[PDB]
RNA sequence: CCAGCGGGGCAAGAAGACCCUUUUGAGCUUGACUCCAGCCCGGGCCUGUGGGGCGGGGGCCGCCGCCGCCCCGCUCACCCGGUCGCGCGGGGACCCGCCCGGGCGGGGAGUUCGGCUGGGGCGGCGCGCCUGCUACACCGGACCGCAGGCGUCCCACGGCGGGCUCAGCGAGGACGGAGACCUCCCGCGGAGCAGAAGGGCACAAGCCCGCCCGACCCGCGCCCCCCGUGCCGGCGCGGGCCGCGAAAGCGGGGCCUACCGAUCCUUCGCCGCCCCGGCCGCGGGCGCGGAGGUGGCAGAAAAGUUACCACAGGGAUAACUGGCUUGUGGCCGCCGAGCGCCCGCAGCGACGCGGCUUUUUGAUCCUUCGAUGUCGGCUCUUCCUACCGUCCGCGCGCACCGGCGCGGAAGCGUCGGAUUGUUCACCCGUUCAAGGGAUC
RNA sequence: AAACACAGCGUCGCGAGGGCCGCACCCGGCGCUGGCGCGACGUGAUUUCUGCCCAGUGCCACGACCGUCACCGUGAAGCGAUCCGCCGAAGCCCUGGUAAACGGCGGGAGUAACUAUGACUCUCUUAAGGUAGCCAAAUGCCUCGUCGGGCAAUUUCCGACGU
RNA sequence: CUGGUUGCCUCCGAAAUGUCUCCCAGGACAGCCGCCGCCCCGCAGUUGCGGCCCGUAGAGCGCUGGCCGGCGGGAGCGGGGCCUCGCCCGCCCCCCAAACUCCGAAGGGCCGCGCCGCCCCGCCGCUGGCCUGGGCGGGGCGGGCGAAUGCGGGCGGCGCGUGGGCCCCUCCUGGUAAGCAGGACGGGCGAGGCGGGACGAUCCGGACGCCGGGCCAGGGUGCGCCGCCGGGGCCC
RNA sequence: CACGCGCCGCGGCGAGCCCGAGGGAGCCCCCGCGGCGGAGCGAGCGCGAGACGCCCCGGGCCCGCCAUGCCCCUGCGGGCG
RNA sequence: AGUUCGGCCAUCCUACGGCGGAAACUCCUUAACUCGUUCCGAAUUAAGAAGAGAAGCGCCGUCAGGCCCCGCCAGUACUGCGAUCGGAGACGUCGUGGGAACACGGGGUGCCGAACU
């Protein structure tokens, strides 16, 4: 019997099409 | 497509894999199902007994 | 089946038993100002046809009836459900 | 090694197109269910300038300002025609357009078209419950197993107290009879207790009479099914208020085992709380408990057809070979009631009983759905014997001729035609014409 | 190919401010047209004919406004949101018409001087009870129907017969 | 839903079942198993002794039903010739039942097998006519480990696979039967090497690290092919 | 591989803990808020915990929600049960 | 022995004959009162004391029916475990454990407890 909470993550939104909802922090130091 | 409808074959075996469990021990003193009248006077009579009463001072 | 026309029971607002009179208990008529009634009438706006489902597969013949007691004395109403049958008559005084 | 050949390599060629399943499709239909264009109909805006009628604000008279509907003019909006704007027309405040409302609407769009199941369909409903049996003496135990039942009925057919004893045998009374009613006797229940079946019950749980409404309110626990979850049903309790009885007592319906239903929404009832910058009145919401229903009964909102067709799979499942079985089909023994002029057995043999075969048809679903080419005929080979003619013996109700029965015997023979796809059947003819197997 | 077309036959709609169709809108086609026309359907040369049924479904009434059936408008009540009445277009309902519209077109008994059959009678019953014709037909299950022709011999073929 | 999914050794080791499901070629919860632990409180798929429960095999015809006859009595009734057989009453008798039982095994199931006895004292808001009971505690005295056999026990967390099974023995149901279909205690194959049964997933023995020696189960001992004689009886 | 949830092991600190974004010209140095934890229950107005204990289990009491009896101030408010 | 109240519920019941009463129980007598009968003082309620063992009741009897105990039935029927035992099967057998029923024969036929006379 799995007892767990439940998730409250909502799906991802535009991966391979449309606007580019990622934000990367490779730029931080400069 | 017909397939079982039934077998018992293999669950006595399975019962006795780890033997027949007991209950509790505390299973056998539950105030449970006992008649109100009763338990109320049994914790009367503890609480006035000077030698078993857990009131403080 | 045929019910009594009064009957003398607990009254709960005075506490003891007192004579009461019977009658029959109908539905009252829907209102418009309901929660769900204006969550409905929202949804069903626009294009797309019927949104809720709509039941259609009667099986039972019969309802529980229900008959409304009203003390004599105070103004307390009171009810009590009959089992499954096909007519009821209240006796008349 | 060669020329040939077509018995095998379940030869090759293709993730079976037949059949079934998947909460996989598409084409088409309609009195499936939910809708859309289009079209018809009404009012308002576009939208001017005049007159009149009717109906509403005992007799009317209304004020001429109130309300509705209706009708008739004019031209300037608006619209249509003729003309190379050469010497002019037609409609008209209606139509059209736009906004809102109602109707028609497979013309069109989207979607659905349950399950179990000795294949699927048709049929049935062990798809929610109850009694007895199956069930093999704790409990449990399967089938489209057997015989059946339920979705109701009752303010009395309910609670309590008192009194009484039922069905019936025997005997008697007589307009009175196989039965009406009356009386005595004995009566372990052979009667009755709402409906299935099984249990239970005699100064009663049955029948009659008296008074009543515990067929109530608040709150807990347990049993059955069982994952020790829910639902139906039952039982044990703590408080409140009551009924009957002299009282002890009993009573949360009809003696026990069946008779019924979540979330969301609606509706009703008591007492309270909130509407978040405050207060007041309406209104809305919330905590507790009932009712409105899901029978496919742990509970989607749902009609057909495809021989134009698919997709993913399945030997978990049909249609053709093979295997097990032999009811049915075919063949063969035993017995001896009788038939046979008399005479059971020359030849037959009823009523019964015992076997064999896989050349019929069923029953089953073991192998094969990434395919073993599915009827018959033609051609050609081989094999069986349960023998039709020919061979050798014996028997006869065998004079001869001709027939019939039995045993050994599978070498040879068992043909030509008309109609039918036919196997089969049926007829004509002749040297007079058995039956079968080998992936039917 | 027995399929489609076809000449012929018949029905239906429309007199222009109309009909049928296209089309997101603006605008188009028939139409350089006008009933001896245009459009929509069925049957399918000639000859001879084309029966009965309007209960069902469909269509149509310059038939009728009985009941029902919207918004708008208007009356009463209310603090207001609102609520209750009246008013009542088309449609349906109602009354009629229509089958060369879709389609449909019965049973059981008794009966004539041998037998047999049944012109005839009784009875139930429909909206109407299959008329003229035709047939074991490309349409008959039983069925390889019965009789005749043709063959030595015919589940084929032709001519008759027909609850 | 069909196909594929890449080094070694060691330690453990299944399920093909219950309920619900537009569920039936799938899942959830429970069961079976692995790993990780933690704690210190006697255990058992057994026998013996003691108490209680069940309505099966068999048996039987008292109850509920069914079914052959024989012989006696006749109040009443019928047939036929007060006579003669019938219905009724009694006895006797043949044969029966998954949904009959007065009786009733083998076989099963549940419970028990160490603390006891005496005296005194305390509390109760329960219970009694009372100085009654019941329950829960305290203090003194005496005594003691009272069937066999074997052997350490208990609890928690997280998680996987499985949810088409089949065969043997004995006991059953439907069917003419079936290598047919459906159930039950125990075992096996699945997932079990090796010898034998000529030949076989399951039968008879025996359950497995790599080797040398010995003994021998089951089955056999003319030759193939390791291994034999003696005695009694029968004999297509 | 990314994110979320459950449980287990290990490190640092501990009624506390914490390289947030960012700022100091030091990839590794210095400073650096929320948050989570610390008190629950109740639809809500709201009210609000000490009595025992190596550990574990169980009893006994206490807080909130529901219902009641008695007393009383500032009162549909307080206290005691 | 008698009566009232009981326990276990036939060795106590059922049928038919016989014996007995001093006390007790019972049967008996009356209907003003009380209460009563689908109608009836039958029952029941109230009030009595002339009769009686004729019943009920206690005891005895019956080649009695029933009920209860012992034997025999019979190690029979059936059955748990093991068997390459026989047989085509249906069924049977051996080893090792348990073990009936009907029928029939003999015998029997209420005790126990508390209060009063
Ligand atoms: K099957
Ligand atoms: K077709
Ligand atoms: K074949
Ligand atoms: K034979
Ligand atoms: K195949
Ligand atoms: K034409
Ligand atoms: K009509
Ligand atoms: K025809
Ligand atoms: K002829
Ligand atoms: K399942
Ligand atoms: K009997
Ligand atoms: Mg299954
Ligand atoms: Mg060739
Ligand atoms: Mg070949
Ligand atoms: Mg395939
Ligand atoms: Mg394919
Ligand atoms: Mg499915
Ligand atoms: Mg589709
Ligand atoms: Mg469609
Ligand atoms: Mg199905
Ligand atoms: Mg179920
Ligand atoms: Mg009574
Ligand atoms: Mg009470
Ligand atoms: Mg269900
Ligand atoms: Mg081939
Ligand atoms: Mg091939
Ligand atoms: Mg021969
Ligand atoms: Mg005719
Ligand atoms: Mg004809
Ligand atoms: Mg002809
Ligand atoms: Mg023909
Ligand atoms: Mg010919
Ligand atoms: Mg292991
Ligand atoms: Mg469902
Ligand atoms: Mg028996
Ligand atoms: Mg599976
Ligand atoms: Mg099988
Ligand atoms: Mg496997
Ligand atoms: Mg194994
Ligand atoms: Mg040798
Ligand atoms: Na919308
Ligand atoms: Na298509
Ligand atoms: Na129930
Ligand atoms: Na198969
Ligand atoms: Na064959
Ligand atoms: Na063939
Ligand atoms: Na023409
Ligand atoms: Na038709
Ligand atoms: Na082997
Ligand atoms: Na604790």
């Amino acid at each position: 019997g799995r007892n767990v909470a439940f998730s409250n993550m909502r799906r991802y939104k535009c991966t391979n099409k449309g606007p580019n909802l990622i934000k990367n922090w490779f730029n931080q130091p400069a | 497509a017909k397939l079982k409808n039934h077998t018992s074959k293999n669950q006595n075996r399975k019962d006795h894999r780890n033997g027949i469990k007991k209950p509790k021990k505390s299973a056998y003193t539950s105030h449970k199902g006992m008649c109100p009248k009763y338990l109320r006077n049994l914790r009367r009579s503890r609480a006035n007994d000077p030698r078993q009463s857990l009131r403080p001072n | 089946v045929t019910y009594p026309a009064e009957r003398r029971t607990f009254c709960k607002r005075e506490g003891k038993h007192t004579v009461h009179k019977a009658s029959l208990y109908k539905k009252g008529k829907d209102s418009l100002l309901a929660q769900g009634k204006r969550r409905y009438d929202r949804k069903q706006r626009g294009f797309g046809g019927q949104t809720k489902p709509i039941f259609r597969r009667k099986a039972k013949t019969t309802k529980k009836q229900v008959i409304r007691l009203t003390c004599s004395s105070c103004k307390c109403q009171t009810f009590q459900v009959l089992k499954r049958c096909h007519r009821l008559e209240i006796s008349r005084l």
